[PDB]
RNA sequence: GGAACGAGGUAGAUGAAGAGGUCUGGAAAGGCCCGCCAUAGGAGGUAACAGCCCUGUAGUCAAAACUUCGUUCUCUCCUGA
RNA sequence: GACCGAUAGUGAACCAGUACCGUGAGGGAAAGGUGAAAAGCACCCCGGAAGGGGAGUGAAAGAGAUCCUGAAACCGUGUGCCUACAAGUAGUCAGAGCCCGUUAACGGGUGAUGGCGUGCCUUUUGUAGAAUGAACCGGCGAGUUACGAUCUCGUGCAAGGUUAAGCAGAAGAUGCGGAGCCGCAGCGAAAGCGAGUCUGAAUAGGGCGCAUGAGUACGUGGUCGUAGACCCGAAACCAGGUGA
RNA sequence: AACAGUGGUAGGAGAGCGUUCUAAGGGCUGUGAAGCCAGACCGGAAGGACUGGUGGAGCGCUUAGAAGUGAGAAUGCCGGU
C-alpha cells in the first residue's frame, strides 16, 4: 500500500458510542439508564446472586459426591484416527505423542475403538487391554498391552 | 492531549444573536433569552404559514357576497347556480378580480339567474 | 521473478530469477494493514499522568457547615468542580502494544515485499564495496542508478564505510538482511539489496 | 601492608564549505537564477524560515592535584590417604 | 515523550510555605508579554501639579510604563423611521407611508392598523403555575482505565490452534524458546466402563451422549463482575496530638 | 418504473457534522499567518464559504490513527459588571 490511500478491511472497526452528550442522538439527559433500576443509582444495586430475598435455588438443591484423589484420566485415541499410519509400522505412545495425534500423555494411552480400520500395525498402548474389547479384534490382536 | 475549544462555543452563540435582531430591549443583546424568543418565534411562523391560507379564502367570500348582493341575490344562491349552469370552474379569487373590475361580473350573474329558474 | 542486474555504476546484464514462493504470491492488503497499525503502535512512550482528586495537596477539612447559611453543600475545597480541584478519570500511565501469531507476520512481509516487485522499484546489485567512507562517492553512485526520492539499502555483511556513508544523506537509510519490517519497506519507494542479502532473506522465510 | 601498568570521574583543546547575483521590504534566514561541504543537515541564537554568519555538532586529543575500578609483582598463611 | 501551556502544569513560571487567619497544633492565596535596539518624548504652549495640544525618535506613539492581540455583560455622544385616547409572555402572519441602494436577488431599514398567541428546565396520573432552580456576561465542570467472563463482526489457521518467563536486538519491528492452555468422547458420587453408560433380577426410562463434526490466536464493538468505578452531597466511628 | 408509507416520551437500531494531537503527501503566508469585527452567499440539519476592515506571524488539504471530544440550568467554583 501506500501510507496515504490506506483503507482497512470492510466491517472489521466500529465507532464507539458516546454517552451523555446532547438530546438529539438518543442516551442524552439520563444516559440511557431511565429512571434508575436501583442499580443506576448511584452505589452498584445488587449482589448478582441476590435474588431480592429468597431462598436461593443454588442454596435449596442438596450438594452430592465426593472427590477422588487417585483419578487417572488416559488419552483418548479412536479407531479412525489410527489409519494415517501405513502398513506394517510400530506404534508407541511416543511415536504418537510427536506427531500431534496426542498433545500430553497423562496417564496412558487409551484406544477404544468407534470408527474403521484398515492396514495392519502392531499396537503398544496402556489402556488396560488396549482397546475397550471392541477394538482388540478390530486391531486383529498385535495388541501389545503394555 | 488536552482539547480547549473557544472559538465554537462563540461562533455558536454569536448566529443567534444575529438572528434575533430588532427585538425590544434586552431580547436582543443577551443569550438565554434570544434563544427562546427565537424557537418561539419557529413555531408561531409554522402555525402561521397554515393559517394564512385559511384567512384569506374568509375575504374572498365577503366581497363576492356583497358585489353579488348588489345584484338582488345572495352568495349562496349564486353559487349553487353557477355549479349548477354550465359548470364555471372559476374559483374566488378570480371571481373577486372580476368584482373589483366590474361588467364581466354581472354577465355571470345573469348566467347563473338564467339557470336558477 | 528475475529482475536483471546491475554493477557498482556498470550495466552488467544479467538477471536473477526469485523464488516465486517468497517474490510472486499475492499481496493481503487487509494483512499489510493492521500489520502496519500494530508496528506504529508500540513505538510510544505513553508517559502522562494527572493528578487526582485525593492526590492533589490540599484539605479534608469542609470549608463549611451544611445548614444555617444560604450556599451549596460542598467538602473538599479540591473537589472535581472547584477551580484547582482533582480531574475526574484523564490520561493515566500504560502500554500500548500487542501481538500477531506468526504466521500472520510470515504473509504480511512477504506481501508487502513481494508487491514491491510489481511497480519495478528494486534493484538487485552485487558487491557493492566502499574504498573510503566518502558521502561524495554514496552521492554519486545513487545519482548513477537515478535514485531521487527516498531508498532503503539493504546488504548482509554490516558493512562499515557503506553504514558511515549515507548516513548524513537526509533521505537514504542502512539496514542489515535480518533488520527488514514492514515499515521501512512500505515508506521507502525504491529498494536497493545486494544478491548476497536476498539469499538471506529468502533463505529464512 | 607496599610497587608498577591500563581504563574512567572532577576544568578544557582542535574542528569543512556562499558577503554568490537579483526582487520586495524597517530589517533576508524568504522568492527567482547559480555554487560548494559532509564520519559534521543534533540543537540554540542573529532586526523574518540558515548544513556553508556566531556558539557549536561528527571525529580526534587532553591533568599538577585528589579520587573509582582492573591486572601483575611483592607480601603473608603447612599437609592429604 | 500521538504530556501541560499561565482558571492548565507542582500549593508556588513573579523575593511562596511568602502575604493573611489562629493562643496553639494548624490552614493557606492573588500576581507572565513596550520595542530589533531606550533610540524611554530636547524645545514651545495651557495648567499649582496631574493631565494634555504641537514639535521630534521609530517600520508603527491608536507602542508612551500592568506599554502584543484585544470579545461580552456595562456606560456614553450623533443621527434615518416611529411615539403623549392607550390594556400588551413582547413575537408571528397581513399591510400603507417614508428613507436607502445589495455576495441583484419575486432587494435593505422603520413600521399607523387587523388576526392568532398563558417563558425555559426538573418532577409527576396531572403544571401558565400561587410546586423546585437560575441578577447578567465570560472561563472551568460528569460513563474512564486495568484484570477476568460472554456474544456479534473481520482476519489467520484449522481436527489443531496458540507459546509464557527469558536471551539477543535503537525503551522498536523480528528471531528462538514447546514448559503450559483450550479443543477432538461421554456417563456415573466413585471404583470403572466406552458410543456407550447410570439406576435396575431384569426393561422401561434418564438433566444423559452419539447417531446429526468446528475449534483456536489476535483485533474493533455491545453487556456483566472486582477495584472510589458517573459527578457532587450527611449525622456518626476509631487512632495520634494541641489547648485553663 | 409501479404500488405503499413518513406524530412520538422511556428505550433499541442506522447514517453523519465539528474540535485537539499523530502518520502519509501537498501547499499557503510579511506584496500579510492565526485571532477579532461586519455584510444583501451556500447546504435537509448538525454546518460551510466569499468580500471588506483590524492584526503583525503563522496556518490549512487528502487518507488513515489516538482522545482530558461539543455546555443554559448542579441554592455549581473563579473573575468582571
Amino acid at each position: 500500500m501506500k501510507l496515504h490511500e490506506l483503507k482497512p478491511s470492510e466491517g472489521s472497526r466500529k465507532t464507539r458510542n458516546r454517552v451523555g452528550r446532547g438530546i438529539g442522538s438518543g442516551n442524552g439527559k439520563t444516559a440511557g439508564k431511565g429512571h434508575k433500576g436501583q442499580n443506576a443509582r448511584s452505589g452498584g444495586g445488587v449482589r448478582p446472586g441476590f435474588e431480592g430475598g429468597q431462598m436461593p435455588l443454588f442454596q435449596r438443591l442438596p450438594k452430592r459426591g465426593f472427590t477422588n484423589i487417585n483419578r487417572k484420566e488416559y488419552a483418548v485415541v479412536n479407531l479412525d484416527k489410527l489409519n494415517g499410519f501405513a502398513e506394517g509400522t510400530e506404534v508407541t505412545p511416543e511415536l504418537l505423542l510427536e506427531t500431534g495425534v496426542i498433545s500430553k500423555l497423562n496417564a496412558g494411552v487409551k484406544i477404544l475403538g468407534n470408527g474403521k480400520l484398515e492396514k495392519k500395525l502392531t499396537v503398544k498402548a496402556n489402556k488396560f487391554s488396549a482397546s475397550a474389547k471392541e477394538a482388540v479384534e478390530a486391531a486383529g490382536g498385535t495388541a501389545e498391552v503394555i | 492531549p488536552r482539547v480547549k475549544g473557544g472559538t465554537v462555543t462563540r461562533k455558536r452563540r454569536k448566529k443567534v444573536l444575529k438572528l434575533a435582531k430588532g427585538y425590544f430591549g434586552s431580547k436582543h443583546t443577551l443569550y438565554k433569552v434570544a434563544n427562546q424568543q427565537v424557537m418561539k418565534s419557529g413555531n408561531y411562523a409554522f402555525r402561521d404559514r397554515r393559517q394564512k391560507k385559511r384567512d384569506f379564502r374568509k375575504l374572498w367570500i365577503t366581497r363576492i357576497n356583497a358585489a353579488a348582493r348588489m345584484n338582488g341575490l345572495s352568495y349562496s344562491r349564486l353559487m349553487h347556480g353557477l355549479k349548477l349552469s354550465g359548470i364555471e370552474v372559476n374559483r374566488k379569487m378570480l371571481a373577486d378580480l372580476a368584482v373589483n373590475d366590474l361588467t364581466a361580473f354581472n354577465q355571470l350573474a345573469d348566467a347563473a339567474k338564467a339557470q336558477l329558474n | 521473478p528475475k529482475v536483471a542486474l546491475y554493477n557498482q555504476n556498470g550495466s552488467t546484464a544479467g538477471d536473477i530469477e526469485l523464488n516465486a514462493s517468497v517474490f510472486g504470491i499475492e499481496p493481503n492488503e487487509s494483512v499489510v494493514f493492521d500489520a502496519i497499525l500494530m508496528q506504529r503502535a508500540s513505538l510510544r512512550q505513553g508517559t502522562h499522568k494527572v493528578k487526582n482528586r485525593s492526590e492533589v495537596r490540599g484539605g479534608g477539612r469542609k470549608p463549611w457547615r451544611q445548614k444555617g447559611t444560604g450556599r451549596a453543600r460542598q467538602g473538599s475545597i479540591r473537589s472535581p468542580q472547584w477551580r484547582g480541584g482533582g480531574v475526574v478519570f484523564g490520561p493515566t500511565p500504560r502500554s500500548y502494544s500487542y501481538k500477531l501469531p506468526k504466521k500472520v507476520r510470515r504473509l504480511a512481509i512477504k506481501s508487502v515485499l513481494s508487491s514491491k516487485v510489481i511497480d519495478n522499484n528494486i534493484i538487485v546489485l552485487e558487491d557493492l564495496t566502499l574504498d573510503t567512507a566518502k558521502t561524495k562517492e554514496m552521492a554519486a553512485i545513487l545519482k548513477g542508478l537515478s535514485v531521487e526520492k527516498k531508498a532503503l539499502i539493504v546488504t548482509a555483511d554490516a558493512n562499515e564505510a557503506v553504514a558511515l556513508s549515507a548516513r548524513n544523506i537526509p533521505g537514504v537509510t542502512v539496514v542489515e538482511a535480518n533488520g527488514i519490517n514492514v515499515l521501512d519497506v512500505v515508506n521507502h519507494e525504491k529498494l536497493l539489496i545486494t544478491k548476497a542479502a536476498v539469499e538471506k532473506v529468502e533463505e529464512v522465510l
